[PDB]
């Protein structure tokens, strides 16, 4: 019974946010 | 100058009716919320200045204090949920989405970046922004004839903020809005710049982290082929996205894999499974044991292209999740193949570092790797050659250990390790 798992943990990821220091 | 003032007398200047000193205001708080220590938003939220800031966007005849004000609500937003909150409950959404059509290049970026913090908060300001029309104006941005054109930290900026509006779940993205996105995403895809190239991919795993619908659409825009050839590079930043891309399509349909291995990817493997990163191996390993979890010949590409000493190796010296994906794609292989090449698997070594394992605490690991001796034990009766496996195992130890499992805290694990052993070691 073989099956397809989807990721363990999905969320080196982009930063959500940015702060603009200049 | 405007350095290193009190929030008391950025509201002195703010309250002032005087554009000029508003201006040399904002400025100020600009460069209080530019510092790199813990700028103090919380301070500058209490003090009431959000509503002036977002004003100040719409002052066309002052693009300065536009500029001002835009970076000093991006940096307000890029903070906690609740900070980012403020700036949304001012009114900044709306006033940012007209700030993306300024002729100043500075101010339009500005916005860009206000809007991609904003929608990085999650999916319900994510679906705001895009309820309130961002997508249009920030495409018309790129409609370029060549992207080489525009200037680079400007591109970065956009493709950031549009990955940023293609990420998250419970909900996913709404369906029109990812049509509506998608051709710019491949063409930044096809971008030269490394940054570009890595949020792009990194918007595109997003896309796939669905159900096959989601990884349809995808699909059928004809971006494997790139995805492998990145999959390819030497810049880890676009390697890592690549790689969970093309993971998340092989978890679809057995023909969305196929897409897969037609475009090349297997070629890349023997790298990918030998990566000095961790996470590189642990996710190759995981995609492998997806791909054994397909038709037969999918399973017959993955011996073809050489594959399958590779994961013997890791399944004898790796880290332990890389070992415990591998443990998966053996299961999922011995479920899935032919009497054949469950065979060539045994002949290439793969009962010594599978009874190495069994010596683990992970109860789902010792379950799985129970399920795939059953497996080879079952083709074994298919041949009759059960007697020479038992003592192929019986030789390197793993006997013991089932025995020692026999008696274990969980039950189908004994119940699985006592078959084994009353079945076949009699």
């Amino acid at each position: 019974p073989s099956v397809k798992r989807p990721h363990a943990s999905p969320d080196d990821q982009p930063a959500r946010k940015r702060l603009d220091f200049g | 100058g405007t350095v290193n003032w009190s929030v008391e007398d950025i509201v002195k200047g703010i309250n002032s009716n005087n554009l000029e000193s508003q201006l040399q205001a904002t400025q100020a708080a600009r460069k209080l919320l530019s510092r790199e220590k813990q700028p103090p938003i919380d301070n500058i939220i209490r003090a009431g200045l959000i509503p002036k800031f977002v004003s100040f966007l719409g002052k066309t005849d002052c693009s300065p204090i536009q500029f001002e004000s835009a970076w000093a609500l991006t940096n307000i937003a890029s903070g906690t949920s609740e900070q980012t909150k403020a700036v949304v409950d001012g009114g900044a959404i709306p006033a940012f989405i007209s700030l993306l059509a300024s002729p100043h290049a500075h101010i339009s970026e500005q916005a860009v970046w206000a809007l991609g913090n904003i929608a990085g908060d999650g999916s319900a300001f994510r679906d705001l922004v895009i309820k309130h029309g961002a997508i249009d104006p920030l495409l018309a941005l790129l409609a370029v004839p060549d992207l080489s054109t525009l200037a680079c930290g400007y591109l970065r900026n956009l493709t950031w903020t549009l990955s940023n509006l293609c990420r998250n779940k419970n909900p996913a993205p709404p369906l029109d809005a990812v049509e509506q996105i998608l051709p710019t995403l491949v063409r930044l895809l096809h971008h030269n710049d490394p940054e570009v190239l890595a949020d792009s991919c990194w918007a595109i795993s997003y896309l796939t982290d669905g159900p096959n619908e989601r990884i349809e659409m995808v699909v059928k825009k004809g971006v494997v082929p790139q995805l492998v050839k990145l999959l390819g590079a030497t810049e880890l930043p676009i390697v890592t996205p690549a790689l969970r891309a093309i993971g998340n399509i092989v978890t679809g349909t057995d023909e969305q894999t196929q897409k897969v291995i037609d475009a090349g990817a297997l070629a890349v493997f023997p790298s990918l499974l030998t990566n000095p990163k961790t996470n590189i191996q642990k996710e190759a390993t995981w995609t492998m044991s997806n791909i054994t979890a397909g038709r037969q010949d999918q399973i017959q590409q993955v011996v073809n292209h050489g594959l399958v000493p590779f994961l013997v190796g890791v399944l004898s010296k790796a880290d332990f999740k890389t070992q415990k994906e591998a443990a998966w794609a053996i299961t999922n292989y011995t479920s899935g193949g032919t009497v054949e090449q469950i065979v060539y698997l045994v002949h290439c070594g793969i009962i010594e570092p599978l009874m190495n394992l069994l010596s683990a605490k992970d109860t789902k690991i010792i379950q799985v790797i129970l399920d795939a001796i059953s497996n080879i034990f079952q083709a074994a009766e298919k041949l009759g050659e059960t007697e020479k496996l038992s003592i192929m195992i019986e030789e390197c130890g793993g006997l013991d250990k089932i025995e020692a499992l026999q008696r274990h805290e969980n039950e189908s694990v004994y119940k699985a390790s006592l078959n084994l052993i009353e079945k076949y070691f009699s």
